[PDB]
């Protein structure tokens, strides 16, 4: 706001909607791997 | 980038075709089976490539 | 000889303390919901068992003081008994709450027979307010009380459904489509005893479907009223 | 592949914090400042806290793949960090993407990415409430043009990411009469200002 | 309900209801108390004998039965007897809408 005229704003609702998004993105990302790692561990147990 | 994406799909396909092939084939067939010898040659090559 | 006799009595007192705490828990665990009198009889019956325990309780407290000799074990067996007495008193206040609960449940069945669209909506509002008042009043006591509180929670859900029948925002065609999904033999306005039949379809298990049904009805009641406002203009 | 993936769980826990922090707030700022928020302030404080971040990650790589960057090169997204960054943000957006685009770079790219049934609706369109409520009920996407500032009161219920669940079918209350809302609906807002 | 006219008729209706309670209601909160007492004595008799089956209520016709029961206990007035012996004494009046006072009344031992 000091450097250029451009106005941005953050609210406590903006923060509360971050914590939601991270929780949602972390589960999705971790669920993609926990599926991928399972295939390899399932397959290694067969190879062995 | 298209070849890196292409090869990843072919290796992912070959990976699944080891899991079904080993499990389905019997221990007496596995030793002198032709399809399993071919896959192990291809998978070793495609990893280096 | 005081201790030797005291140990014997204390051991008997503790056993009696436990049995009383079992009997007080039994009357609290047992929910009518509907069931009347037989529960009220069980409470007064428990009242006799406690009076019998208080007597035995006394016959110990006598034996201890008779012994004397400043034995801590005599006073502690008493501290064990007083615990069972307070637990009994908790069970007392519990059975009391159940009776008031059956009285509101009894007023509800009378209003099903009475029915009335305008009466049910007003009845549904006040009962919801009274029911909410009772649950917040309930606190502490013994365990198994959650079992009773959920029964009251189920009672409030049916009170919300009665208010929807009151409004008359759903037709029979709307009542049939929901009835197909619901699989309930009773329709929107079948009889007066339908309040009992609506119970079988769990409020928790079949609120979403009925709510979704009642919501689609209100949109149709609005959609129809515009068609009636429009049909009136051209007529 | 196992041992690496096990290290790729915990390191995709410290990543996701940066990614989320980056997508939510960063987007209103300019190149220099955007860079100072995630590289000069955040990425350092995560190394101190010992959250197991993958070494050398930046928002470009961690949010979106290399295949999908090459797709955007074909839809008029220039290769400058700021446009890729902006584009990675609109994709993984929890809140509705409001876009500040003079020079119409953003608008042209949304027509590229969302090619089919991206129905463009200026707030000044006459039956605009009807065209949106019909597209909400069964439509791919809607770009809203103009929308300079002061968003109309009829959008305020839609702008709320909240959708009411009426049993099986989901129905959100927009305007006077509530209308059904189907999944995979997008709403891009763009501001030539 | 066992309507009393005295402390004799208050302790008699008390002793009669030995299994349940007999809540003597000595006077009221003014405001034409006789008609209101008999009207409340019906809805409470429904809420006490029919609904609860716990207590009777003996609206003591103007005497000092409350003061004598409070004397005999040691523990408008409301004397709650158990086998004709003073067990519960609570004093305080109520106007026409005494449903709040009655809800407040429900329920001490």
């Amino acid at each position: 706001l000091k450097l250029e005229r451009r106005y941005n704003y953050t609210t406590p609702k903006s923060f509360l909607e971050l914590i939601d998004f991270y929780k949602k993105l972390l589960t999705e990302k971790r669920e993609t791997i926990q599926r991928q790692i399972q295939r390899y561990e399932m397959g290694l147990n067969i190879l062995a | 980038v298209k070849k890196q994406n292409e090869y990843a799909v072919t290796l992912d396909k070959l990976e699944s075709d080891l899991l079904q092939s080993l499990s389905e084939a019997d221990p007496a067939t596995i030793l002198d089976n032709t399809e399993l010898i071919q896959n192990l040659d291809k998978t070793k090559k495609t990893t280096i490539e | 000889i005081i201790p030797l006799q005291a140990e014997e009595t204390q051991n008997i007192k503790r056993d009696l303390d436990i049995f009383m705490k079992e009997v007080e828990s039994f009357r609290k665990e047992f929910m009518q919901k509907s069931m009347g009198y037989e529960n009220i009889n069980n409470a007064y019956d428990t009242i006799m068992v406690y009076y019998h325990k208080l007597t035995a309780i006394e016959g110990r407290a006598l034996e201890y003081n008779n012994l004397e000799k400043l034995f801590e074990l005599q006073k502690s067996n008493y501290k064990q008994l007083k615990d069972c007495m307070n637990d009994l008193k908790n069970l007392k206040t519990m059975w009391d709450a159940i009776a008031l609960i059956h009285f509101q449940y009894n007023d509800w069945k009378t209003k099903p027979w009475r029915q009335i669209k305008a009466d049910i909506l007003l009845d549904t509002n006040k009962t919801l307010g009274t029911q909410i008042k009772n649950l917040p009043k309930e606190i502490r006591n013994f365990k198994g009380y959650n079992v009773i509180v959920e029964k009251v929670k189920n009672m409030g859900t049916v009170l919300p459904l009665v208010s929807a029948l009151h409004s008359e925002f759903m037709e029979d065609r709307h009542w049939s489509q929901l009835k197909q999904i619901t699989g309930t033999v009773f329709d929107h306005n079948s009889l007066s005893f339908y309040f009992e039949d609506i119970l079988a379809l769990n409020l928790y298990k079949y609120e979403n479907t009925v709510n979704e049904i009642v919501d689609v009805a209100q949109k149709e009641a609005k959609i129809e009223k515009k068609l009636k406002n429009i049909e009136q203009w051209w007529s | 592949n196992v041992k690496f993936l096990k290290e790729n769980i915990k390191s995709m826990i410290g990543d996701s914090l940066l990614a989320s922090a980056f997508v939510s707030y960063i987007g209103a700022f300019s190149a220099k400042l955007r860079l100072e928020l995630w590289k000069n302030t955040w990425l350092p404080d995560i190394i101190e806290k010992g959250i197991p971040i993958t070494e050398g990650i930046e928002p470009l790589k961690i949010l979106t793949t290399e295949a999908i960057k090459s797709k955007w090169k074909n839809e008029g997204l220039p290769a400058d960090p700021m446009s890729l960054e902006n584009a990675a943000i609109i994709t993984a957006c929890a809140r509705w993407p409001l876009i500040i685009d003079p020079q119409l770079q953003g608008s042209t790219w949304i027509r590229g990415k969302q090619g089919e049934n991206l129905t463009t609706i200026s707030l000044s369109q006459p039956k605009w409430l009807g065209a949106l409520t019909s597209s909400i009920s069964s439509g791919r996407a809607v770009l809203i043009e103009g929308i300079q500032q002061e968003i109309d009161a009829t959008l305020d219920p839609l702008l709320q990411r909240a959708v009411k669940k009426n049993g099986n079918q989901l129905q959100l209350e927009i305007g006077g009469d509530p209308i059904d809302y189907d999944p995979n609906f997008k709403l891009f807002l763009m501001t030539k200002l | 309900t066992t309507t009393v006219t005295s402390e004799d008729h208050f302790m008699t209706f008390y002793n009669e209801n030995n299994k349940k309670l007999i809540v003597v209601d000595v006077y009221p909160g003014w405001s034409g108390p006789c008609t209101a007492m008999y009207p409340t004595y019906n809805q409470l008799m429904i809420s006490i004998d029919d609904f609860e089956k716990r207590i009777d209520i003996l609206l003591l016709d103007q005497d000092k039965l409350v003061t004598y029961k409070n004397d005999k206990f040691h523990a408008p007035k409301f004397l709650f007897i158990s086998e004709g012996k003073i067990i519960d004494e609570v004093l305080g009046t109520n106007i026409p809408v005494f449903i709040e006072k009655v809800n407040k009344y429900i329920p001490l031992s």
